[PDB]
RNA sequence: UUAACCAUUGUAGGCCUAAAAGCAGCCACCAAUAAAGAAAGCGUUCAAGCUCAACAUAAAAUCAAAAUUCCAUAAUUUA
């Protein structure tokens, strides 16, 4: 069973958001954190990571992780930790072309998140759309 | 009180007769 | 052959006969099917009685009426009998009643 | 009153009766066909014209993600997994280079479209999934069997 | 059902019923349900053979049998 | 028409009876339209009805017959009337394994719109203007040709 | 079947019977 | 496929909600509707099929129900009738007389008829008179159907010819208003199927 | 319009929310793919998770005729 979470690598035992939710199906919580901690060492600590854990009926762990979220990076790039109430029109940061493109080039390395499209148009739309989801406007130049 | 079939026909015939009276009063 | 009469539609289950003895709790309502089960000839007699004129002569006419549930008849009645009357309703034929020649004549409208 | 009611009944509207009911009507003409779907024609036309030989294999209950992975796998084989809704596939022959390949494209089946006669790469794709059945390969856009495909491929 | 064998000739006249029946058997959900089954498809009239451990072998030809008849017959057998 | 013989089984496609050639009205969308029989059949016309019924009295699928829905409802209603009247001795319901009839007498009925099982008795008949009506015939057959001076009394 | 042919049924033919003078 | 319809041109007034109706202020309802028979702003409304008396509770039922369910972003509502003024002695309540064919409430905005059919029908059922939810397209179809039935009538004798010609002295047993109704309106009720 | 089938991936996207991920609130409202609603009803310690819309494969086509005891009998077609 696929369970998607965005928990940060820095903390390997968030508690309710992972521990019992994975535990409810029936798993070893300690085992989950140890492998997540293994991911934490490889990756920078304190940055959210999408996970695609599959909880099979055999009570086994199939942990798959990818690049850190561009959404949080856009929030960090805009210097925003907690956004506006709505964020539909509220904006606190503007991102230019060069910053947008640089991250996209590195982004196209994971078998997950469908980062295999030859054209970069697909890549930009997700981050552009992600910025729309966040309180960020992606202006061409400022 | 639903109208009998015979009653409807009888009035129609009389109406036609009065129509003939109208034509002969038209000249 | 009053036992073998046929009722159109659902008259068997829908027609109810109501009679009152005249004493307390004397009201009786019986369905046509129940009445036939109790007596096959009762239904035929009741219908004729109602159709007959509501006069003193009706009772005398009922005496002259003879109702037999089945084909059995006394021999003397047959000697008294002068003529038989054609059945009012033509009986539709069943699948078996249809002749083999008729089946051949009838066309097959569609092919499965 | 009863008398007024009599007038209403006579004045009641009388509807005319059609000669033949719509279901039991004689065969009437129908409007000319219109191609809505037209976009999908261009995509399939390009891929089939580009690729002379097409290997037609029935699609097992595969996942969308795997198809992209298999699409990349064929890129190693120099083949492309380009597929589109099959309800527009049948009219492809109506408006395309050929009109006679309809029987080959029957049902829902994976199409391996290759422009080059790299037999080994095509055979390797067959080796990827044995349970998946390969209907055949129309080498040089000529109808052929799976066994014939190998024989001609040799 | 330990094994299910489906054989049909696509190049020659191929019956839709047997081909459609193959799709139902070759499904991610159907295969998981009858996990014991080993799915083998023969591609080259069509003959479908299913082998059971108890020795019951059921052979179905789709030339004059629809997929529903095979599915109906197979479904009862799987329950056992 | 396919029949299956039965494990190893074999299905044989057998010859099906063909419709008589030269319909009176060729090009009719439905067979009734083809044969000009729209308003000339009744429940007593078992010969036509039997062709569209299962061997045990079940209704055949409309798609196989190809007739329009209007005739489908009319034909089904006519067949229903025949069954309740005991006019289909060879299409009687199949007894599943070993069941036998209750052996009680069957009342002779015809022109039965609804099943006698589910019809309640009418205790209160009513007066002249409050009389209750007893359904006779079916609404689906209103359009049938009538040879009487006045329309037939559906409610008795 | 010839044109204008109607198989005899309950409703195909009138209840009255034609006569020839 | 074909392009989807759009309601961009539609403009929603600021006063989306319905205004309050006062509790308190002879053939008013025995005739055909002469006012509010045409759609003014919205494409949907409620059409009176009978002559009824609308008390304050009915107005609140229309006002409260419409306001709670309507979307100010895409919907607006207006009042097509005055407040109750006719007293009902026990005075228990006051009512607004309505004539057959009067539009009582009109709603518009960026919405489809099907969206408002359920609410309008519920309001119509709660109304004191028979009523039917109507729209610009549906209302025209009713008139088009009304015209078609009238045009193709096969009756040799018509109500107007007999009434205007005083055949059988029918006018002795008919009211003066009946000539205008032409059999389509009886008392305070209107017969839609009378053609 | 309404009958069969299926549901991948960005992203638990920002919001006081412990946490709310389509689905507590709250947002604006894009992408890839052949086909995915930044979600339609469900589920909700929160989520996992049920389906509807997706794509493929189905097939259709303007309203009727309360307390004494039931109360004519009946009846669908010969002009
Ligand atoms: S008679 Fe033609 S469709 Fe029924």
């Amino acid at each position: 069973g696929v369970i998607r979470s965005i928990v940060r690598a820095g903390q390997a035992i968030p508690g309710p958001p992972l521990g019992p939710i994975l535990g409810q199906r029936g798993v070893s919580i300690n085992q989950f954190c140890k492998e997540f901690n293994e991911k934490t060492k490889d990756i920078k600590e304190g940055i959210p990571l999408p996970t695609k854990i599959f909880i099979k009926p055999d009570r086994t762990f199939e942990l798959k992780i990818g690049q850190p979220t561009v959404s949080y990076f856009l929030k960090a790039a805009a210097g925003i930790e907690k956004g506006a109430r709505h964020t539909g029109k509220e904006v606190a940061g503007l991102v230019s072309l060069k910053h947008v493109y640089e991250i996209a080039c590195v982004k196209a390395k994971d078998d997950a998140f469908a980062m295999q499209d030859v054209p970069l148009s697909s890549v930009v739309r997700s981050i552009i759309g992600s910025a729309r989801s966040l309180g960020i406007r992606v202006v061409k130049d400022l | 009180r639903t109208v009998s079939f015979q009653a409807k026909e009888s009035m129609i015939r009389r109406l036609e007769v009065e129509a003939e009276n109208h034509y002969w009063l038209s000249m | 052959n009053t036992r073998h009469i046929a009722f159109s539609g659902n008259k068997w289950e829908q027609k109810v006969y109501s009679s009152h003895t005249g004493y307390p709790g004397g009201f009786r309502q019986v369905t046509a099917a129940q009445l036939h089960r109790k007596d096959p000839v009762a239904i035929v007699k009741l219908a004729i009685y109602g159709m007959l004129p509501k006069n003193l002569h009706r009772r005398t006419m009922m005496q002259r009426l003879h109702l037999f549930p089945d084909e059995d008849i006394p021999e003397d009645i047959l000697k008294n009998l002068v003529e038989e009357l054609p059945q009012p309703r033509r009986v539709p034929k069943r699948l078996d009643e249809y002749t083999q020649e008729e089946i051949e004549a009838f066309p097959r409208v569609w092919t499965p | 009153h009863f008398q007024r009611q009599k007038l209403m009944a006579i004045t009641e509207y009388i509807p005319p009766k059609p000669a033949i009911n719509p279901r039991c009507l004689p065969p009437p003409p129908k409007p000319p066909k219109e191609e809505s779907v037209r976009l999908l024609r261009q995509d399939i036309v390009a891929v089939f014209r580009d690729n002379r030989m097409i290997a037609v294999c029935q699609n097992v209950a595969l996942s969308a993600e795997d198809k992209l992975l298999l699409r990349h796998q064929l890129r190693k084989h120099k083949i492309f997994i380009k597929v589109f809704p099959s309800q527009v596939l049948k009219p492809f022959l109506e408006n395309s280079k050929y009109r006679n390949l309809l029987p080959l494209f029957v049902g829902h089946n994976l199409l391996l479209v290759s422009e080059e006669p790299k037999v080994k790469e095509m055979v390797r794709v067959l080796k990827s999934v044995p349970f998946l059945p390969l209907l055949g390969g129309c080498v040089d856009d000529t109808i052929l069997s799976r066994q014939g495909l190998v024989d001609y491929a040799k | 059902v330990k094994l299910v064998r489906v054989q049909f000739c696509p190049f020659e006249k191929n019956v839709e019923s047997t081909r459609t029946f193959l799709q139902t058997v070759s499904s991610e959900k159907v295969r998981a349900t009858n996990l014991n089954c080993s799915v083998i498809a023969d591609v080259r009239e069509p003959c479908v053979d299913v082998l059971f451990g108890d020795g019951y072998r059921l052979i179905m030809r789709g030339a004059h049998l629809t997929t529903q008849e095979m599915l109906s017959a197979l479904a009862s057998h799987i329950r056992d | 028409l396919r029949e299956v013989v039965k494990t190893v089984i074999e299905g044989r496609i057998t010859e099906t009876p063909k419709a008589t050639p030269d319909p009176p009205n060729p090009s009719g969308q439905c067979p009734i339209c083809r044969w000009n029989l729209k308003h000339k059949y009744t429940y007593e016309d078992v010969l036509l009805l039997s062709q569209f019924i299962r061997p045990y009295g079940g209704m055949l699928p409309r798609r196989v017959t190809g007739l329009c829905r209007e005739e489908h409802r009319k034909i089904e209603e006519c067949v229903k009337m025949a069954h309740r009247a005991g006019l289909l001795p060879n299409h009687r319901p199949q007894l599943p394994e070993g069941c036998l009839p209750k052996d009680k007498p069957k009342l002779n009925r015809y022109l039965t719109r609804w099943a006698p099982k589910s019809v309640k008795p009418i205790y209160k008949k009513g007066h002249r203007w409050n009389k209750v009506g007893m359904a006779v015939g079916s609404p689906l057959l209103k359009d049938n040709v009538c040879y009487s001076r006045r329309p037939l009394k559906m409610m008795h | 079947y010839p044109q204008g042919y109607v198989p005899k049924t309950s409703l195909s033919s009138p209840p009255w019977q034609e006569v020839v003078l | 496929l074909l392009p989807v319809p759009t309601f961009e041109n539609v403009s929603i007034p600021e006063r989306s909600k319905l205004k309050f109706v006062e509790r308190v202020p002879l053939k008013d309802i025995r005739g055909p509707s002469t006012e509010a028979t045409d759609f003014t702003e919205g494409n949907f409304a409620i059409l009176a099929l009978g002559g009824g008396y609308l008390h304050w509770g009915h107005f609140e039922m229309m006002r409260l129900t419409i306001n709670r369910f309507m979307d100010p972003k895409n919907m607006f509502a207006i009042w097509r009738v005055p407040a109750p003024f006719k007293p009902i002695t026990r005075i228990d309540h006051y009512v607004t007389p309505v004539k057959t064919g009067c539009l009582v409430v009109e709603m518009g905005g960026r919405c489809e008829f099907e969206e408002v059919k359920g609410i309008l029908n519920q309001v119509a059922h709660k109304l004191p008179f028979p009523a039917k939810a109507v729209s610009r397209k549906t209302l025209e179809r009713m008139h088009q159907n009304q015209r078609e039935r009238e045009l193709n009538n096969q009756n040799p004798w018509t109500f107007e010819h007999i009434a205007t010609a005083n055949m059988f002295g029918i006018r002795k047993f008919l009211s003066p208003y009946d000539l205008t109704q032409k059999g389509r309106y009886w008392g305070k009720f209107y017969m839609p199927k009378r053609v």
